[PDB]
RNA sequence: UAUAUAUAUAUAUAUAUAUAUAUAUAUAUAUAUAUAUAUAUAUAUAUAUAUA
RNA sequence: UAUAUAUAUAUAUAUAUAUAUAUAUAUAUAUAUAUAUAUAUAUAUAUAUAUA
């Protein structure tokens, strides 16, 4: 309900006729969301069996 | 001395059409005038420069046409003019 | 942001928020039991030393 | 069987009260910026008084 | 011309007051949504009474 839906749609329903923008919309926000840096953190040596 | 609000000027958020007034009649005209009046300019200075001109104003549509609320709620207006009936009651239903 | 006093309608640029860096682990998507079990029995505890 | 009255239950609408969320306005407190006024200090200019 | 004093103006600094803007917090009001309660109206069911 990102865009184009605020106002009419009920609270339990999707439009189909706004239905790529608002999965475009998501992933754009999934993307962004992951927009970060992998950094390195500290380590252990492991003696565990194989 | 090195002073940031003297070298970090951009223009601000909502920046081209933030002085419009809220009006029906002219709203480009007016927006202009807004513009000019809240620059610290006066008409008695900018003489001829004032009277043709026009800006942006949020009363105008990106269509083009004259809006009094925000395109949203034009668009959920016409769509709540139009919800029929999901479970009706009528003796012959089976 | 103590000071915002840019004149007229302007504003005083911000350096974009560009260090962002994560120590976990680079996933978005989550492995769940969407039903639980029937809680079988073991018939195997674990590992033994000594 | 139908109508009317009364009681109870359920549904829908409207009003009022209370709680929670969101928006807008107002008030109060604190911080920062700008403007104005008053006081004190320092510098400069002008006027007046006194001395040489 | 120089010195000293007083007054006035201008600049700079500090303090105090007031105003305006922005941020944060709290309170109140209004609007919208949701929940709960009460009242009123309408419908349906059940009971009782009266009439046909």
């Amino acid at each position: 309900k990102t865009v184009l839906s605020r106002g009419y749609i009920d609270n339990a329903q999707f439009n189909p006729l706004a239905l790529r923008s608002n999965v475009l919309l998501m992933l754009l926000q999934f993307t962004l969301s992951n927009l970060k840096i992998n950094k390195s953190s500290t380590f252990t040596s492991d003696v565990t069996t194989i | 001395t090195a002073s940031p609000a003297d070298t970090n000027v951009v223009p601000a958020k909502d920046a081209p059409t933030t002085n419009s007034p809220p009006s029906t009649t002219s709203p480009n005209q007016a927006a202009a005038d807004a513009n000019q009046q809240q620059a610290g300019i006066v008409s008695s200075q900018s003489g001829p420069n004032a009277v043709g001109d026009s800006a942006p104003s949020t009363s105008v549509n990106n269509d083009g046409d004259i809006i009094t609320r925000p395109t949203s709620d034009s668009i959920a207006a016409v769509a709540n003019a139009t919800k029929p009936a999901a479970v009706v009651s009528d003796p012959q239903s089976m | 942001s103590k000071h915002l006093s840019a004149y007229l309608d302007s504003a005083v640029a911000n350096g974009p928020e560009l260090i962002v860096e994560d120590t976990g682990l680079c996933t978005s998507f989550m492995l769940l039991d969407n039903i639980p079990s029937a809680h079988l029995t073991k018939e195997l505890i674990g590992f033994t030393w000594f």
